[PDB]
RNA sequence: CCGCUGAAAGCAUCUAAGCGGGAAGCCCGCCCCAAGAUGAGGCCUCCCACGGCGUCAAGCCGGUAAGGACCCGGGAAGACC
RNA sequence: UCGAUGUCGGCUCGUCGCAUCCUGGGGCUGAAGAAGGUCCCAAGGGUUGGGCUGUUCGCCCAUUAAAGCGGCACGCGAGCU
RNA sequence: CAAGUCUGGGCUAAGUGGUAAAGGAUGUGGCGCCGCGAAGACAGCCAGGAGGUUGGCUUAGAAGCAGCCAUCCUUUAAAGAGUGCGUAAUAGCUCACUGGUCGAGUGGCGCCGCGCCGAAAAUGAUGCGGGGCUUAAGCCCAGCGCCGAAGCUGCGGGUCUG
C-alpha cells in the first residue's frame, strides 16, 4: 500500500518478512499492508 | 537443400468466385546438392557430379523427402505445394539504386512557400548539438534495389504441370519475372 | 524428534533419504549441511549448528523427515469443497471433470503420484502419497475454478466462510 | 582438439577470482594453459545477485556493440582478460589462455547458465 | 551561527507571539519527559503547533510543561534584487543547543499523558530524544 | 502479485534453504544482415609436386583455362566500381 | 566563451526517461454486473484534422483507446523557416 | 601493477561496500529489567466465555462494540473502568481469568555494534577495472613483515656562501 510507513491495524496485523520486504498481513483485505 | 524454388513467371488474376490476383512460378526439380547434416563430425555439402552438361561453364522432413527424390538421381519436381497452402517466398529486391531520403525512407520535405522555391527532397537534420556528433540511426539515403526481400503468410492456390508451375495469391514475389524465387511455408499462423 | 513406524525403511545417503512402505513409497531430499539422525526404530534432529538459525534448520528437517514418515505410511487426502449453485464437478477418464461455466470445461490430471476422488459430484478430494505436492496441486485446481467470495460460489479449501 | 600439455588444468568448487588471476600470473609469465570445468568451479554466494552482476555482462548491449558472453567459456574469459593488458603480450597471452566445457582433455556453472548457457 | 541585528534595533524586544508554558498536572514523584539533541533556531510556530499538538490530543493532568521559546530572527527578500541586503525579517526562533531539557509530561501514574507527549513528539521537528525523570516514570 | 510445503517463535507465517502459480514486458521463435567474430569457421568439387641458382635458398622463372581475368556484348545491375 | 556559442515559435529528422495517457499484469473499494476510483509493476507499440493566436501555451471544433510529462545548449541556421 | 589469497580475536549473507535525511520493521550479533514450570510458566487446548453493570448528552440508538461524561458495588471459581468484528440500539466470538495434559525455560522495555524499505531518470553499463561473501572481502580491535618519492643513506662528480 503506502510502500513507505507500515504499521498494523486489526489487532493482529502481521509484520511478516518477504524480500528484506516489510508487508504486513492480516485476515481482513483491510490491511494489505505493503512496503 | 532444405526447401523448394524457382522463378518470376508474371502477375494477373482473372476469375474465382469473387475474383483473385495471382503469379504464376517457374520450376521442374532444379536437381540434388548433398544432404544437411552434422554427422559424424562436419556434414554439410558434396557434389558427385551429375550436374548439367554447361555447370562446368562455372565449375527432417523437407530436405528428407528432398533425400527422397535427389538420391531418385538429382532433380525433385516441385508442387509439394498443393491445393492452397502457404509457402512463403524471398525474392531479390529489384536494383532501384541509390536514392533520396523521400523513396528511401517516407518523409515529408519542403513543405510549401518553398516545397518549390528551387528547393525540395533532402531530409531535415541530423543531431541535436549536446548529445554529440552522429548517430548510427536516421538511415541515410539508403540504396535499395539489390536487397534480399521476402514474406510471410504465402498462400498458393494452385498449380499445373504444362510444364512444372504454379499460381500463388498475390504476387508481391518482390522483384521481376524472369527472376530468382524461393518460396518454404514456415511458422504459419493461418496454418 | 519421531519415531519411524511399521515397514519405515529409511535409507540415509548422497544427503537424500529413500522413505519406503505402503500406500507409501517414497525417496525425498534431506540436506547435506546440517546433520541426520537415522536409528533402526526412531530418528531425529541432529545438531550441526546448535544455534538458532540451523536451529530453525532442522527443527524444519524434524517436520519434514516426520513428512516422509507419516507419508510413506499412510499417505495425504485434502478435502475440496465444490460449492457452485450450477459449479458442478465429477470423475471421468482418469482425471477431473469440473463445470463452471466459460463454455468448455476442464479435464485435470494428476499425474504420478496424485490421485482426484469424486465422492459425489459435489464434494472434491484429493489424496496423493504425499502432503507437500497434494496439497500444492489440491489448492492449484482450488484457485483455478475461480473461488471469487463476491456472495458465495467456488471451489474452496474445506472449512471456510461467507462474506457480503 | 587434442594439442600439448603445457599448462594442464581444471577447475571447479575454486574462488573464482585468484584462480583467474593465476591463471593469468602464468599466462603472462608465457604459459599457455588448457583447463577445464566452467560449470563446477564456483563464486560468490547471494547466488540471486550473483547472476545479476553477470547478466549485467549479458544485457550489456550499446549500438556500438557490448556483447557480452552467455556461456562459462565467456565467464572464465572475461574475467581473466579483466586481469591482462590489451597491448600485445596481453592479447597473445588471452589466445593462450583455453578451457572448455567440461572435457576435452586429460557454483560455476549458475550465471552463465542462467544469462547464456 | 549568525543571528538579530540588536534587541531594540532590527528586531528587539517582542511577544514572539506563542502558545504559553504550562498545561498538563502537578505530582510529587515520577518525572515523564521530553528532551532534545540537535542543534538549531528551533521554528517558533512549528514548535508552537507541535507543542500545543500534544496539549489537543490530551487536556489534563500530565505536566505539558513546556521548556522553550523563540527569541531571535531569520531575513531574506525585499527591494532590488540579490546584491545588497536590507532586510526582511521572518522566522522568531530558540538555539535548541543540542540536547536539553525540552518539554516535561510529569505526574505520579498518567501514561495517557506519557503517549500524548509520545505524540508530541513524533510531532515536533528534529527528531528529538523521548524519555524519564530522576526516578524514572512509574 | 498469489499459493503449496515448513523451521527458527513445542501454537502462524509464500519462506533465508524447496517447489509452482503469473505480464502488449526480457531471452528464444518470425525476417534481415553476418567469421575483417585477425578464435579468419563447414562442406563438396576439382587441379598435382616446373625450373635452376649456398640452405632452416617459407627467394627469384614456365606453368595447370583447377580457374579466372582483361576486351568485347549485353542487363530494373548500376554515379565510378 | 566578447580574435565571438547565432537567443523565439515553426519546420524536417529524432532519441532518450518515467513519476505510463492508451496499452497488459496486478492488490484495493464505501467493488456484484458493468463501468468507475486507490496504488504497485511494466515503457511494447501507439499517442489524429482543424480552428484563432509570430507563438510554446492556451480556448474551441469533430474524432479517438490515447489523444502522456520531460530531457538533450528550453535538440537541431554550416538544414530550411 | 611492485608488495602478506599473514596470522589473531569479533561481526556481515544487504554486494552494503562502489554518497542521503525523518521514518519503519519478535533481522542479527553483545549488554540491563518484570512475571514463573512443581501458586509446574507465554502460543496450543477444555471452559464458564458471573451479576447490580442494559449508568448521562444524544436516544430517535450507548445499554463496552454510535460519540460526550463514569468507572462503583457485588453474592459468590473474578471481578475485566467488559481495548476488541458488528448492527437499530440489544442480540454471539476475543483475553485483560486459569485445570488437566504437557513440562523447562517464556513474554518484556532500555543500551547498544552491523544491516533492509523508504531513496524515479533521460547517448550505456559500473567497486577503476577484472573482481569477492568465516585468509574471499568488508567492516572493528590485535601483532607481524614486505612494498613505495628524485624523500633519507652508498657510490662519484658540480657549485656558491663562510
Amino acid at each position: 500500500k503506502v510502500r513507505s510507513s507500515v504499521k498494523k491495524m486489526c489487532d493482529n496485523c502481521k509484520v511478516v518478512r518477504r524480500h528484506g520486504r516489510v508487508l504486513v498481513i492480516c485476515s481482513n483485505v483491510k490491511h494489505k499492508q505493503r512496503q | 537443400v532444405q526447401g523448394f524454388a524457382g522463378y518470376k513467371a508474371g502477375m494477373t488474376p482473372r476469375e474465382g468466385m469473387e475474383t483473385v490476383p495471382v503469379t504464376v512460378i517457374e520450376t521442374p526439380p532444379m536437381r540434388a546438392v548433398a544432404l544437411r547434416a552434422y554427422e559424424q563430425r562436419p556434414l554439410t555439402e558434396v557434389w558427385t557430379d551429375e550436374f548439367h552438361s554447361e555447370l562446368d561453364r562455372t565449375l527432417s522432413d523437407r530436405l528428407d523427402h528432398a533425400l527422397d527424390i535427389v538420391e531418385d538421381g538429382g532433380e525433385h519436381a516441385m508442387n509439394i505445394f498443393r491445393a492452397g497452402e502457404y509457402a512463403d517466398v524471398a525474392g531479390v529486391t529489384k536494383g532501384k539504386g541509390t536514392q533520396g531520403p523521400v523513396k528511401r525512407w517516407g518523409v515529408q520535405k519542403r513543405k510549401g512557400k518553398h516545397a518549390r522555391q528551387g528547393w525540395r527532397r533532402r531530409i531535415g537534420n541530423l543531431g541535436p548539438w549536446n548529445p554529440s556528433r552522429v548517430r548510427s540511426t536516421v538511415p541515410q539515403q539508403g540504396q535499395t534495389g539489390y536487397h534480399q526481400r521476402t514474406e510471410l503468410n504465402k498462400r498458393l492456390i494452385d498449380i499445373g504441370e504444362g510444364g512444372p508451375y504454379t499460381l500463388v495469391k498475390g504476387s508481391v514475389p518482390g522483384p521481376d519475372k524472369r527472376l530468382v524465387p524461393f518460396f518454404r511455408a514456415v511458422r504459419p499462423n493461418d496454418q | 524428534p519421531i519415531e519411524i513406524p511399521a515397514g519405515v525403511t529409511v535409507t540415509v545417503n548422497g544427503n537424500t533419504v529413500t522413505v519406503k512402505g505402503p500406500k507409501g513409497e517414497l525417496t525425498r531430499t534431506f540436506h547435506p549441511d546440517m546433520t541426520i539422525t537415522v536409528e533402526g526404530n526412531v530418528i531425529t534432529v541432529t545438531r550441526p549448528s546448535d544455534e538458532k538459525h540451523h536451529r530453525a534448520l532442522h527443527g524444519t528437517t524434524r517436520s519434514l523427515l516426520a513428512n516422509m514418515v507419516e507419508g510413506v505410511s499412510k499417505g495425504y487426502e485434502k478435502a475440496l469443497e465444490l460449492v457452485g449453485v450450477g459449479y458442478r464437478a465429477s470423475k471421468q477418464g482418469k482425471k477431473l471433470v469440473l463445470s463452471v461455466g466459460y463454455s468448455h470445461p476442464v479435464e485435470i490430471e494428476p499425474e504420478e503420484g496424485l490421485e482426484i476422488e469424486v465422492p459425489s459430484q459435489t464434494k472434491i478430494i484429493v489424496k496423493g502419497a504425499d502432503k507437500q505436492r497434494v496439497g500444492e496441486l489440491a489448492a492449484n485446481i482450488r484457485a483455478v475454478r475461480p473461488p471469487e467470495p463476491y456472495k458465495g460460489k467456488g471451489i474452496r479449501y474445506e472449512g471456510e466462510l461467507v462474506r457480503l | 582438439a587434442e594439442f600439448d600439455a603445457d599448462v594442464i588444468v581444471d577447475a571447479r568448487d575454486c574462488i573464482m577470482g585468484r584462480v583467474a588471476s593465476q591463471v593469468a600470473e602464468q599466462a603472462l609469465d608465457g604459459e599457455t594453459v588448457a583447463v577445464v570445468n566452467a560449470e563446477r568451479a564456483v563464486i560468490t554466494g547471494r547466488e540471486e545477485q550473483i547472476v545479476e552482476k553477470y547478466e549485467k555482462r549479458v544485457d550489456i548491449g550499446n549500438d556500438n556493440g557490448y556483447f557480452y558472453p552467455k556461456r562459462p567459456d565467456g565467464i572464465f574469459k572475461r574475467t581473466i582478460r579483466g586481469m591482462l593488458p590489451k597491448k600485445q603480450r596481453g592479447r597473445e597471452a588471452f589466445e593462450s589462455v583455453r578451457v572448455y566445457l567440461g572435457n576435452p582433455y586429460d557454483t560455476l556453472g549458475e550465471i552463465s547458465e542462467t544469462l547464456g548457457a | 551561527s549568525i543571528k538579530p541585528t540588536r534587541r531594540e534595533y532590527i528586531s528587539g524586544i517582542p511577544g514572539k507571539g506563542i502558545a504559553q508554558f504550562k498545561m498538563g498536572n502537578n505530582t510529587y514523584p515520577a518525572q515523564v519527559e521530553n528532551v532534545v539533541e540537535k542543534p538549531v533556531q528551533i521554528r517558533h510556530n512549528a514548535l508552537e503547533a507541535a507543542r500545543n499538538a500534544a496539549n489537543r490530543f490530551v487536556q489534563n493532568s500530565g505536566k505539558f510543561r513546556i521548556r522553550k521559546f523563540p527569541f531571535h530572527v531569520i531575513r531574506e527578500q525585499d527591494g532590488d534584487g540579490m546584491r545588497a541586503p536590507f532586510g526582511k525579517s521572518v522566522g522568531t526562533a530558540a538555539r535548541s543547543h543540542g540536547a536539553n531539557h525540552d518539554f516535561i509530561a510529569w505526574v505520579n501514574p498518567d501514561p495517557a499523558v506519557e503517549f500524548a507527549w509520545r505524540r508530541a513528539y513524533m510531532k515536533v521537528t528534529p527528531t528529538v530524544n523521548i524519555d524519564s525523570s530522576p526516578a524514572g516514570n512509574a
